[PDB]
């Protein structure tokens, strides 16, 4: 650009307040509306061209510190980060070389508006903003500064990434007054026109509030009260999300760094409602993500509301403890536990009771009470991480749907909790009022990959080093020989099996009554922990164990019968044999 | 030929009104379209 001190800057301020009046004079019509090159081209048919195909499967690389001078890129554009594109300020002189330039006149650019460079020879946002105003079909009264402040941040920002990113198919084509006036021409045939709205536009304008999956960018890492939250921009307005433990951790980490695209099923609009307009809105305001819930987009993909609101599941191993919860698991049912009557106290905290302890308390009864049908499940894909589902007042057609050793895909099944008492590995997922299930089938093999059937524990296993059993869980059948109860706690039944092979269970539940000796015990859902080396392993009853004096179930039956008979064919010296033996089953004493 | 920048279905042509997730989170493999990012890029120079 000249330094003529004068005249250069005469040629101007003229083409300007010239211009000013232009503008100015627009404001005594209505303007029918007139489109851009681009939203004209874009809207026929020609067959498009996608940013992947364009480049031709290869992804965004870095220039090359040298080599970029082989392709050619600004050292000015390679100059702009996410919050910097709002100014940049081309270098008119850069542009359009002596003649014209040297010429207060100015530039007409694509459309025609008309560039006029400033004082000092740039060219910034107040700077094309009045070129778009200046620009045919465009109602300058329909457009603030602010508008083209914004429009002007992220259009700039693209076209620095594209050239600086694929140096070679963008190499210099993309950043220049040119386009970022071609387009800025754009987003606004798209929105004020055509009425398009940006996806955080509907959102924060709650004519579309649902705030559902968003395909967002990262712009900014907020640092206000060291590490706020993050500017989440989805290529048209930005907006700062309220995010959970597990994600800041990751921004922290430098695991969430700013350009990266997230695909956002949680979504929420937390602080004001009313409804509002991307730019003016209320700075009580944030966009919820949810850890479980988001995950990185590929590099192209595509900005904004994404196609299906139908949740993704992802392996249930990840998930955090306090990472929001799930939308969408695919698991496979382990076991299914008995169904608790959990009342809730009146100071606080509540009770647990069994199908059975209600009854009894329920005549030995304002009540207050849900039922809790919990079931152990495991992620489809392989490791597995054996989680709790827990289903809240249950619906009759429940039980006879979710069924051990079937494929399941249960949704918004979470709030995922635990991680109190010893290490971590710990989720939890729980039901939601949303939430449903739908069954999906299993390869014989892959089931039997993950899903080993209730079997029935024969004692001389709890003794095999290499016994490890489902879920550390197990199921038996023995002869009580014993019940001690300790004063303080930890109750005891020892039993046993017509071999008078001995094990233990150290009870966390009440003593069920019938459970004195010589009564054939079937007990279902035993906590098991390796027990070789123990004189007498033992087992321990968790608040899903149960025990039954005469078992419902079959192949119970079919059990405490057939060895109710083989003790018989003993009993002439049995129970007293059996004593005799956990008698000195507590020896090894010294001397 | 070139890009027709103009044809070319850009980042933001967002869509008024209509594996694809990526398991862990916390993962650190090394590869494909989830490697860089196209403006991420830029911003780690």
């Amino acid at each position: 650009f000249p330094q003529f001190n004068k005249d250069l800057m005469s040629s101007l301020q003229n083409a300007r307040d010239l211009q000013d009046i232009r503008i100015k004079n627009k404001e005594r019509h209505h303007l029918c509306p007139q489109p851009g090159s681009l939203y004209l081209t874009k809207s026929s048919t020609l067959p498009r061209i996608s940013l992947q195909a364009a480049v031709g499967d290869s992804v965004p690389s870095a220039c090359s510190p040298k080599q970029l001078y082989m392709y050619g890129v600004s050292k000015a554009c390679i100059s702009v980060n996410s919050k910097n594109a709002e100014y940049f300020q081309f270098a008119i002189e850069d542009h359009f070389g002596k003649e014209a330039l040297c010429a207060g006149k100015g530039f007409r650019l694509a459309d025609g508006g008309w560039l006029i460079p400033s004082d000092d020879g740039k060219a910034g946002k107040e700077e094309f903003y009045r070129a778009l105003c200046d620009t045919p079909g465009v109602d300058p009264k329909l457009i603030s500064s602010v508008w083209v402040s914004n429009h002007y941040r992220w259009i700039v920002w693209k076209l620095a990434a594209m050239e600086f990113a694929f140096p070679k198919e963008f190499a210099n084509r993309c950043l220049n007054p040119e386009r970022v006036l071609l387009q800025l021409k754009y987003r606004y045939d798209v929105e004020i026109d055509n009425s398009s709205r940006s996806a955080l536009k509907k959102i924060l304008e709650r004519d579309d509030t649902a705030a559902k999956t968003l395909v967002l960018c990262v712009s900014d890492i907020i640092s206000l009260s060291k590490v706020d939250t993050i500017e989440l921009t989805d290529g048209w307005y930005a907006v700062k999300a309220q995010l959970d433990p597990p994600l800041l951790a990751l921004v922290k980490s430098g695991r969430l760094t700013v350009g990266q695209k997230i695909i956002t099923q949680g979504a929420e609009l937390v602080g004001s409602p009313d409804a509002c307009a991307p730019l003016e809105a209320p700075d009580s305001l944030r966009l919820k993500i949810s850890a479980n819930s988001t995950r990185p987009a590929r590099w192209h993909s595509k900005l904004g509301f994404f196609h299906d609101p139908r949740p993704f599941p992802l392996p249930l191993s990840s998930l955090f403890s306090d990472g929001g919860n799930v939308g969408c698991v695919d698991v496979i049912v382990q076991r299914v536990y008995p169904l608790q009557w959990v009342e809730k106290t009146v100071s606080g905290s509540y009770i647990f009771r069994n199908e059975r302890e209600e009854e009894k308390e329920a005549l030995r009864f304002s009540r207050d009470v849900s039922t809790v049908w919990k079931l152990r499940v495991t992620s489809y894909k392989k490791r597995e991480k054996s989680a709790l589902l827990s289903i809240w007042r249950p619906s009759s057609d429940l039980p006879s749907l979710l069924t051990e050793g079937q494929r399941y895909r249960i949704y918004h099944l979470s709030v995922s909790k635990s991680k109190n008492k010893f290490e971590w590995p710990s989720i939890q997922l729980t039901a939601t009022k949303r939430t449903q299930y739908q069954q999906l089938p299993v390869s014989s093999e892959t089931l039997l990959q993950l899903y080993q059937p209730r079997e029935l524990l024969p004692f001389s296993k709890l003794s095999d080093p290499a016994f490890q059993p489902p879920c550390s869980e197990v199921d038996v059948v023995g002869v009580v020989v014993s019940v001690v109860k300790p004063i303080g706690l930890a109750p005891l039944v020892y039993l046993s099996d017509e071999c008078l092979h001995l094990l233990v269970v150290k009870f966390g539940i009440d003593l069920n009554e019938d459970i004195k000796p010589r009564v054939l015990i079937a007990a279902s859902n035993l906590q098991w922990r390796p027990e070789s080396t123990s004189r007498v392993p033992t087992l321990f009853a968790g608040n899903f164990s149960v025990f039954s004096a005469s078992p419902k179930e079959a192949h119970f039956q079919e059990r405490v019968t057939n060895m109710k008979h083989a003790i018989e064919n003993i009993d002439t010296f049995y129970k007293e044999a059996e004593k005799k033996l956990i008698q000195v089953l507590k020896g090894d004493s010294p001397k | 030929q070139p890009v027709d920048l103009g044809l070319l279905e850009e980042d933001d042509e967002f869509e008024e009104f209509p594996h694809v997730w990526e398991d862990n989170w916390d993962d650190d493999n090394v590869e494909d379209d989830f490697s860089n990012q196209l403006r991420a890029e830029l911003e780690k120079h």
